[PDB]
């Protein structure tokens, strides 16, 4: 349910990724294909080799699209209403794998900004994942 | 499951400059302000009213000590990891009653914890490793649940 | 989500179930007492015994909230936000029971109303049980 | 797991019952109903386009035909469960890539079906033994996810 003071450590973290979209979508989708492998079967269409430029391209709209959500966070289901689409609707994405995504997100902000990460915005930033992994998957609920 | 020779040596690389004490109390601390229903289970621990209550609660460090620990003896013993924890199968399963998921939700925690104490280190297929042994040990804890 | 027609449905079953509400919630507590052992841990204090007068009580209780979320579908969370306070912050109960606890409810409405029960009623059903146990978690997320 | 007789006599008694044809349809077509993501795996199946056209989909009422005899099997071999889904483990597993928390999905459609074709036959202690029943075929087609 994101209170006041969620919102507003999601936006304290995000300001110190929102310089690195790139690097940091990279390596979440690495990390992603190579904890959880079975993650690969959605993109049979793209080159999965370590440094792809396919990977780093949509790397870098996967945290253009968090950051909008972040800016809108008060809708975040009206500021991804396409996204819900193609996910749910287009790509059928089954809902564990967004658990999967948001993790190697953490994961990723811990290894590069370890004292941004306390537990208090560790649980706003995962109650964040999880409100995007729900709006894109809602035309499924 | 099978473990490479490389999994092996990624996971005992790094376990050697794990600080037990530090992370095992980070970790337990955080299982329990990111996910609050946990708190449920620790009632004898006292004081779990606030974050900064939970990060300061000497059993909350005591108790993260020994679950790290646990860690441990999985790490020495690959092979085994079924009689490792087959008495904490049946305190967790027939005593707490917790469900799995929970042991899912902890490894995770773990796995973010040791990635801010290693930074760089964690690559991912160090990441991968460490995420394969959280899943044998949150499944050699599940088992006597049947 | 919950679109116009899920919300239709809802209030179609829930028609066929508002006159039973306790036989039907006492019956959905016995199934989750005995399929699920493991969630008698919150009733420490209740007589779990077939047909204790403290499950019809509370079974008929357990209905009459979902009757009320059904009356407030379009605000469930402001509907019910004092049983949301109760069962996340006082009861802290683990979200994995709530879906015990929706699952035993479908298989009551089967087992009386299985007609009523359609493959797309059932999918109308499922995603409100599921807004319910949400609301039920939220001072959690 | 320890199978009492009298689980083993409300899991043959009823099993007898079944109509697996039309039980088999009817839950593979609530599993993409209820759960619209599982749709992905059946692309192969043609039109999948309405609840309506998954309920005539004669793929749909052949494959569920095919998945509930798998649950004969089990009701048959109740102590070598593991042998008789280990090759069905490998599919679902190594080739489809299916995650377990579907398998479990699809076993609490089955015993809502059943209960809605049994009635008040379909006891809570009969409930219970089915429960189990779902749970460790779940739990040995998620077996080759070592
Ligand atoms: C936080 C969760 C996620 C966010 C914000 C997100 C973001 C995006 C964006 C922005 C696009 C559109 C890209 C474009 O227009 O070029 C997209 C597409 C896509 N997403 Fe997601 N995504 C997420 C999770 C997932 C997950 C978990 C999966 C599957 C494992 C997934 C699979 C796909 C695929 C296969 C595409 C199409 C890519 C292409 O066609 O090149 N997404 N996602
Ligand atoms: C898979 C990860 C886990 C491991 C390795 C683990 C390990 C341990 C160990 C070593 C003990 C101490 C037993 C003793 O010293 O006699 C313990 C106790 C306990 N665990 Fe876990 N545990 C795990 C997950 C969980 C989870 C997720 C919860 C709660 C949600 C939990 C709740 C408890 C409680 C309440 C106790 C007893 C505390 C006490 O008696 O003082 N455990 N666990
Ligand atoms: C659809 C989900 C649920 C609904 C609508 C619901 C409804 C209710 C209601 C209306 C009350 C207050 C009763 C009163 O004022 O006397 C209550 C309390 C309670 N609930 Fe829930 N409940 C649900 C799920 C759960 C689950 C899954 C559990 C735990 C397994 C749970 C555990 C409790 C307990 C232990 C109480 C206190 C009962 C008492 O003190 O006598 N509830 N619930
Ligand atoms: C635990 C419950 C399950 C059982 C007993 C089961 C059983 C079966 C059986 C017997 C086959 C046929 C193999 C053959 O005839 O060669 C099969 C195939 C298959 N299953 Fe399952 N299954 C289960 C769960 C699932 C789930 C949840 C999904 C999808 C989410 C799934 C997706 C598939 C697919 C795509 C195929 C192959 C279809 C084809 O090749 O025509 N299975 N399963």
């Amino acid at each position: 349910v994101l209170s006041a003071a969620d919102k507003t450590n999601v936006k304290g973290v995000f300001s110190k990724i929102s310089g690195h979209a790139e690097e940091y979508g990279a390596e979440t989708l690495e990390r992603m294909f190579t904890a959880y492998p079975q993650t690969k079967t959605y993109f049979p269409h793209f080159d999965l080799q370590h440094g792809s430029a396919q990977i780093k391209a949509h790397g870098k709209k996967v945290v253009a699209a968090l950051v909008e959500a972040v800016n809108h966070i008060d809708d975040i289901a009206g500021a991804l209403s396409k996204l819900s689409d193609l996910h749910a609707q287009k790509l059928r994405v089954d809902p564990v794998n967004f658990k999967f995504l948001g993790h190697c997100f953490l994961v990723v902000v811990a290894i590069h900004h370890p004292s941004a990460l306390t537990a208090e915005v560790h649980a706003s930033l995962d109650k964040f994942l999880c409100a995007v992994g729900t709006v894109l998957t809602a035309k499924y609920r | 499951v099978h473990w490479s020779a490389e999994e092996k040596q990624l996971i005992t690389g790094l376990w050697g400059k794990v600080n037990v004490a530090d992370c095992g109390a980070e970790a337990l601390a955080r299982l329990l302000i990111v996910y609050p229903w946990t708190q449920r289970f620790f009632s004898s621990f006292g004081n779990l009213s606030s974050p900064t209550a939970i990060l300061g609660n000497p059993m909350v460090r005591a108790h993260g000590k020994k679950v790290l620990t646990s860690f441990g003896d999985a790490v020495k013993n690959l092979d085994n990891i079924k009689n490792t924890f087959a008495q904490l199968s049946e305190l967790h399963c027939d005593k707490l009653h917790v469900d799995p998921e929970n042991f899912r939700l902890l490894g995770d925690i773990l796995i973010i914890v040791l990635a801010a104490h290693f930074a760089k280190e964690f690559t991912p297929d160090c990441q991968a490793a460490w995420q394969k042994l959280v899943r044998v040990v949150a499944h050699a804890l599940a088992r006597k649940y049947h």
